[PDB]
């Protein structure tokens, strides 16, 4: 009985969330374990990212790649900044009410 | 963006600091060597 509870909690996990990690895991690729850049993570719907991506483009400047794809809603979204512009980052999602 | 140009410019990021490491290592090996040879050469002067 708690090894058929565990599988349906887990097969319930891993049911709502194997595309959108898949589509954050490719956005980056290789990103996640270099020193040189830090990645955020976050989740957009369609009419969410324009103001996103004016709001990040202030806080990082043209020094920033943002790139997303589309799981079966809107779209998590990947920006990619350099390590210490991690903070402004995340201040343009917290500002914009965009949870990691 | 796209994530193929930073993706493919990484692996020669990494190259750069690759080379870096060689050309240090097999520089200070030669200054060892000329030492080793040296001091090899202050000895079979002394003894002759």
């Amino acid at each position: 009985t708690r090894q058929k509870q565990e599988l349906e909690e887990e097969l319930a996990l891993a049911q709502a969330y194997l595309e959108p990690l898949e589509r954050l895991a490719a956005l980056a690729h290789g990103l996640d374990k270099s020193p040189f850049l830090r990645v955020i993570p976050f989740l957009l719907t369609e009419k969410e990212l324009p103001l996103v991506e004016e709001a990040l483009r202030k806080a990082l400047e043209d020094r920033y790649l943002l790139a997303h794809e589309a799981y079966a809603g809107g779209v998590p979204a990947l920006v990619v900044v350099h390590r210490k512009e991690v903070d402004q980052a995340k201040a343009a999602l917290s500002r914009a009410g965009v949870a990691e | 963006g796209l994530i193929k140009s930073l993706a493919e410019k990484e692996k020669q990021l990494l190259e750069r600091l690759e080379a870096a490491k060689k050309e240090a290592e097999e520089r200070v090996k030669r200054a060892e060597a000329e030492a080793k040879a040296l001091l090899e050469e202050a000895e079979a002067k002394a003894k002759a």
